[PDB]
């Protein structure tokens, strides 16, 4: 609702959330038991003007334009965890909720 | 005019999407919440509205009904009781033969498949069924579908997972499990663990030795030897972690009470004696 | 603590928080009554490899390297509000806590 | 080895700053929390530790004591009770002559200046004193320091502020305040407001006109005219906001379900209504 969703055959130029599946086996990571893959998604698009901005600080940096200050970037503004079953350092079977695995929303920061 | 991602509950437009647009251009797509304001104003007016006045005024939503609303796959537009369009979850439960309860990947039992699919749509995009029936404790009478097999986690919850059983077979990749069994690699330890259905645990890198104390075992990589007096075997544990809090007391295998499981681990690391939680709570 | 702070006397290339004073009068914004100025700070620096990263999603995107992914950006990972006295649209004197005005910490996202 | 921004409270290293470093290089600065791990490992190992095992193991803090710790300005390194170095707030309160309570910019009263400076350091870096003594309600007997003057906000809290005095002349929108006064610009309306010490409010854009009803007043920008029978003047109000409570007594001496319910009744009838007191009129 507060975010914009796009797919690959979208012509949306603005900061947007695109689909992306991460496959743990295709990385070779046998220490992850489940899931084998999941929808991680990612952010991509332009951040011009005041568009897609959540916090007023962004606009203020743009005005000040200090040294080394890059324009706003299209970046996650909301993240979700996934539940995982995996082997820890002791090779124990561990279930855990892993934060910051899924991008729910993209915005200009 | 200006195009906005949503109308807030205060009735105002929020999150600037596009400027210098007509209502028709702004509302041309099937997106539910897109909203529009007519007045073209300067940045500082826009900024004042968004940050200091709750959003842009005279916010006009593009979609007041379900017409031309595209909720996407798995969802359908329905007018609610206050007569506003909402994209609700409406999965296809048509061709589902199992009508009983199911165990979800999140370890929660759902009343049926359709219910899990509805929870998948609303809140958990990764949610799937791992096995039919209720989620269980222990793998006893858990009959996993297909090539998947049963394992339990640290709190004895049962999961149906697909163990990968193709290890690259190989040096000093040898590991000594807590079962006193030597494994060629971590992969084999993992697959043996996966096949056993429960954690075996790594005692120390290298071949298992018939140690009679921790003096016989050299721990590599900042680890310390802890001796298990119940089975007469040692293990190399990190012993580096600190204890922070609202701790919950535990009863340890030495039949003593500790402030927390973490406090127990420290006493274990200090004394060189393996300690494990006997039961939760203080030793009565 | 979870973030790195720099000043003009830093040769720090990594994502870092720098000082930045915002002067509302020097922007001409008379509709802000108080404060006349405040320390906003800003983020600046490189985001390479796994450095200065908080969430695992970032690393997973770098590996996948999907189309339109610009790489991690140096961005605020923690924001603070400030209290403000200002004129609303009705030109009423309003006191309010305004979120997302100060950057407390910068990281690679 | 690896260089980390901090040791977490579980004792493990977090947030990778630099790789392939000696402890000496990693710990060469005065930064309090910087920590080091000896083992050089590959990416997937670092990742497993950071994300799935609480952080990097065998985390060695560069600073075990306050020695060589640079806390920066306003802070000093003190060993805590668990004998670990912490940068605590210690501002300079020695040359402060006022020893009574102070009113902070946050509208909160502090026990003294030093207390405010410590609250400034711990939680509000922008916190300053706006005037001496306790924060007050209304501007009565609030003597603002220097050239600053007193105003009240929406809940009658007193503030000492610097009004804008040099408004830039408009090439020329004139504004009509609720006071029936025409102002050359928003800047001028604001400065009259600031000097008055309380909200005047915008009646409508443009010159004030001697209206005899709302028919004389053209409201712009989705606004509707509401007539104020107490002063015989009109106002353009948005009447757009939605209302979700407070029972209230309105200036028409009627009881409404809420100020929200009252405003809607006002917008409906075209009659300006304001809260007289909370509760029923009977």
């Amino acid at each position: 609702n507060l975010g914009l969703d796009c797919d690959e055959h979208s012509s949306e130029s603005r900061c947007c959330r695109y689909p992306l599946t991460v496959d743990f086996e295709a990385f070779g990571w046998d220490w992850i038991i489940a899931p084998k893959r999941y929808k991680a998604n990612y952010c991509s698009g332009q951040c011009e003007y005041m568009f897609m901005q959540k916090y007023p600080h962004t606009h203020l940096v743009q005005q000040a334009n200090p040294r080394g200050s890059a324009g706003p970037c299209c970046t996650p503004t909301k993240m979700s965890p996934i539940n995982m079953l995996y082997f820890n350092d002791k090779q124990q079977i561990i279930y855990g909720k892993i934060p910051g695995m899924v991008v729910d929303r993209c915005g200009c920061s | 005019g200006n195009c906005w991602l949503r109308q807030a509950k205060n009735g105002r437009c929020q999150v600037l999407y596009k400027t210098e647009l007509s209502k028709e251009e702004c509302c041309s797509t099937g997106r539910l919440s897109t909203s529009w304001t007519e007045e073209d104003v300067n940045d500082n007016t826009l900024f004042k509205w968004m940050i200091f006045n709750g959003g842009a005024p005279n916010c006009i939503p593009c979609k007041e009904t379900c017409e031309n609303v595209d909720c996407g796959p798995g969802k359908k537009c329905r007018m609610n009781k206050k007569n506003k369009p909402r994209c609700v979850c409406a999965p296809d439960c048509s061709n589902i033969t199992w009508k009983g309860p199911v165990c979800g990947l999140d370890g929660k039992t759902y009343r049926n498949e359709c219910a899990l699919l509805k929870a998948r749509c609303k809140e958990q995009p990764e949610l799937e069924v791992q096995y039919q029936g209720r989620c269980k404790k222990t793998c006893r009478d858990v009959f996993c579908p297909g090539s998947s097999t049963c394992v339990v986690d640290q709190t004895n919850n049962a999961y149906c997972v697909t163990c990968n059983r193709i290890c690259p077979e190989p040096s000093e990749q040898y590991l000594c499990g807590n079962d006193g069994v030597t494994y060629s690699s971590a992969c084999h330890l993992r697959k043996a663990t996966c096949l056993l259905g429960r954690s075996i645990g790594l005692a120390y890198e290298g071949k298992c030795i018939k140690a009679k104390s921790c003096e016989d075992i050299q721990c590599t990589g900042g680890k310390k030897c802890l001796w298990d007096f119940k089975v007469g075997r040692g293990r190399c544990s990190l012993c580096d972690e600190l204890c922070p809090k609202s701790d919950e007391p535990v009863c340890a295998s030495d039949n003593a009470t500790y402030a927390s499981e973490c406090a127990m681990k420290e006493a274990a690391c200090s004394s060189g004696v393996l300690l494990e939680v006997k039961h939760s709570g203080s030793c009565n």
